[PDB]
DNA sequence: CGTACTTTGGTAAAGCTAACCTAAGTCAC
DNA sequence: GTGACTTAGGTTAGCTTTACCAAAGTACG
């Protein structure tokens, strides 16, 4: 299954590659978990957090941190239970 | 509320599994927002039906038949959000919602409809595979 | 089974008022197929929450509150229907049976964005109009009349305009009634019947079949 | 089945002896349609309409005419229904 | 009130048996004092579950299984019957009524007691013979 | 299968307080083997027709009306329970069950007849108080202990007074106990225990056996 | 001390069959 | 014109499972 164990092997969560010292990614997946949330997916959109655009990811320290990301039109903190359902290609 | 909560039981393991978060009661109860007491009663009525067993380590394992139930649910979830962003147009944060009630009413025959029109989907609106595509036999 | 009771109850009384037949709980239990004890306890859960009243004669009212509901889920099951019909190609004999789940579960935000893009539809696949699109923020039919009535008077020739949620519930006769050619905007020859309950024949531009004293009753026609 | 068929091919019911003509006859059985009356059960205990008792049977004319019998200790008046559930050896 | 329906239906129609009259519903409705409908429904009822088959001529006819359970509740009246009069002393007059709710409670155990302690009665105290002491052993 | 739905609601609230159990629904639920949903719905008809009222902290309240009716259940239940054993001679293991049944049949006018025949019995065959002798027309028991209590305050011989109702439901626990001689009118030896939902042993006449928490709770001795 | 789950006793909704009723109509003789 | 039964639409009582709740306790790390 593609769904949980991805045939592409370097897809990646954001909280992961922030934890992993940040770096420029492709954003692939958005989890049911996160669409949940309507204000939070609107956020997503605006700045760009969206299938298909690259982002970059600040890098962070510690767990419970949120993670920053920069889209092509802003930036935007997602927490981590958010950061970890989102995936990505680095 | 849930519509049908056998079903969101199901997807809602399938969530955690996608998510590589362990699929918990506590989890259960935390996303669909019901008691533990709640979460636990549905659990040993799915386990009674032979949809999941509850490991040593309490993690919720689906079996066969509640796997192919799950498949089911979330195949119908994101040919629903393909087909209420490509086709409806209905704004991208509102259509989870929307496909969430839609998943437990979309026959196996509007889902083949669905695959044709939508032109062979692979993915969700938000870039997550469509399972069991092969169940469908297309 | 029905996904949600109330709506169904609700729909059906509607139903009811649309094909001209009394609505009482009996046709409740026949049409969604319970046992007259639930319907009754069902009905009495809804006379409590202001939905619908039992008059004296036992026949049910829907108040404002249980008419626009009944409303709202009719015109969701329309809307469905042009949907699976217009835009996603469901099988005409398979639509009512999907809508009859849909009706449910969409949202009135939904049905907006399909009203533009169905534009502005007023009826049915079946020829039902549509109610409630003013909610939404979106025809002198006094001329039809029912095919058992018009065999009773002694039949003719007349256009299929509408058929009921009542018969579209059965897919097997559906696809009986397509291919003999018994659908709406068709022309048809109803034979003359002097006896009630008696069964109706009909004929299509490819073939005729036989209709029940029901089914024909709840099938309008313009002669 | 001595119940529906007596074994006793000779017990006869007390309507059917008084419309033949009446005679003297021992008192066998009492059906449960006629125990149902407590008032009545009274009266035919008085009268000694009872089980192992000899009783007159009074000769009847007609259908849905009273059966009048005399007991050891007094007559009383028998609707065909109950005198018709009373059976008797002549 | 009649404690058993379906109890009190058969013994109703081996009561008409005995009498020599001919068991229609209309006889049950009469002595049951139950409207037309009613008796006709649970005849129904009887005949579905195999206990009575309604013929051309619209008698009520027990089955092999009906007549043995019509039987048994006869068999426990007269010796409720025998038992009341013989060694409780209720009234003559009374007895029946009681008798008429006893022979739904009692069991074939306390039946073979009866037959002990009365002495092997053969008839209740109103002179009618107890069938079917051959299905108790005794 | 419970013959009257009422009567035995009625006679499980009176067993619960003769043996000192809060008669609660969940009781009712248990021990007729019926869901609460039932038992909920039925003591609410109950309460409509005030043979009881549910409190606050949800126990069951017998009104005057229904602690009568309770009262006259458990006096023919008694009373059919010493003629089945004194006059018919039914085994003893058998008795209540039979009982169970009879005490919904009985008329006033023959517990009258059984009270002169047997001679103005005052407890059934398993040692318990025949009550509402007084509305017919016809001893300090402070001293009594519970087999379990006995057992967790160290045990020792105590004479057997009392089986309740509940105990006498398993008819093979009723064997076992009448061949041990753990009877009314027989000695026992109590072992102790230390802590509460611990099987209790007992020492008969004719050998010993193990009671459940429940089963020794309803077993009341004189030490 | 926090996390996960259990024990205990509830609840409302949504279904069932058995067993009763009345009013009106049919049906054979 | 009855006596017998049916049609049509109820009713109450007495059951069920599903799917929710909260308070308090347990098991464990
Ligand atoms: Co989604
Ligand atoms: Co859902
Ligand atoms: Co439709
Ligand atoms: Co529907
Ligand atoms: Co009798
Ligand atoms: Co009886
Ligand atoms: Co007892
Ligand atoms: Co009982």
């Amino acid at each position: 299954g593609d769904s949980v164990e991805p045939v592409d092997t370097d897809l990646r969560r954001v909280d992961e590659v922030a934890r992993s010292g940040g770096g420029r990614a492709l954003v692939c997946r958005i989890a049911e978990h996160v669409q949940l949330d309507p204000d939070l997916m609107s956020e997503l959109k605006k700045v760009g957090v969206v299938p298909g655009n690259e982002i970059d990811i600040v890098a962070v320290a510690g767990v419970n941190k949120p993670i920053q990301v920069q889209g092509s039109e802003g930036g935007t903190q997602l927490q981590p239970g958010i950061a970890h359902a989102v995936m990505v290609r680095v | 509320d849930l519509i049908d909560t056998t079903e969101m039981y199901l997807r809602t393991i399938y969530d955690l599994e996608e998510e590589g978060v362990v699929p918990l009661r506590a989890r259960i109860a935390e996303r669909l927002e019901q008691s533990g007491p709640t979460v636990s009663q549905t659990v040993a009525r799915m386990e009674r039906d032979g949809l999941l067993t509850v490991a040593e380590d309490r993690h919720l394992e689906l079996t066969k038949a509640g796997r192919a139930r799950a498949i089911s649910v979330m195949r119908k979830h994101r040919l629903a959000e393909r087909l209420l962003v490509d086709v409806i147009g209905l704004e991208w944060e509102q259509v989870h919602l929307e496909a969430c009630r839609w998943e437990h009413v979309m026959s196996e025959a509007v889902e083949r409809k669905l695959v044709k029109l939508l032109g062979n989907p692979t993915t969700s609106p938000y870039g997550n595979p469509i399972p069991g595509l092969d169940e469908l036999g297309v | 089974d029905l996904i949600d009771t109330t709506e169904m109850y609700l729909r059906t009384i509607y139903d009811l008022e649309e094909e001209g037949v009394v609505p009482l709980r009996a046709r409740i239990a026949e049409r969604l197929e319970q046992s007259g004890p639930t319907v009754s306890q069902t009905v009495a859960r809804m006379e409590r929450d202001g939905l619908l009243t039992v008059a004296e004669d036992r026949h049910l009212e829907l108040t404002k509150a249980g008419r626009a509901r009944a409303i709202s889920v009719m015109r969701k099951h329309r809307l469905a229907e042009r949907l699976l019909v217009d835009v996603i190609g469901l099988e005409w004999e398979q639509v009512h049976l999907e809508a009859c789940r849909w009706e449910h579960v969409m949202s009135e935000a939904v049905e907006r964005k399909l009203v533009k893009l169905l534009g502005n539809p007023t009826t049915s696949p079946y020829g039902n109009p549509i109610p409630g699109l003013d909610e939404l923020g979106v025809p002198v039919d006094t001329d039809l009349r029912r095919v058992d009535e018009v065999a009773r008077s002694g039949g003719g020739r007349a256009l299929v305009c509408r058929i009921a949620e009542h018969v579209q519930l059965d897919p097997d006769l559906m696809s009986e009634l397509k291919k003999v050619g018994v659908v709406p905007g068709n022309e048809i020859d109803i034979v003359a019947v002097a006896g009630v309950n008696k069964p109706i024949q009909v004929q299509g531009s490819e073939g005729g079949t036989q209709l029940q004293p029901g089914i024909a009753h709840a099938v309008m026609v313009r002669v």
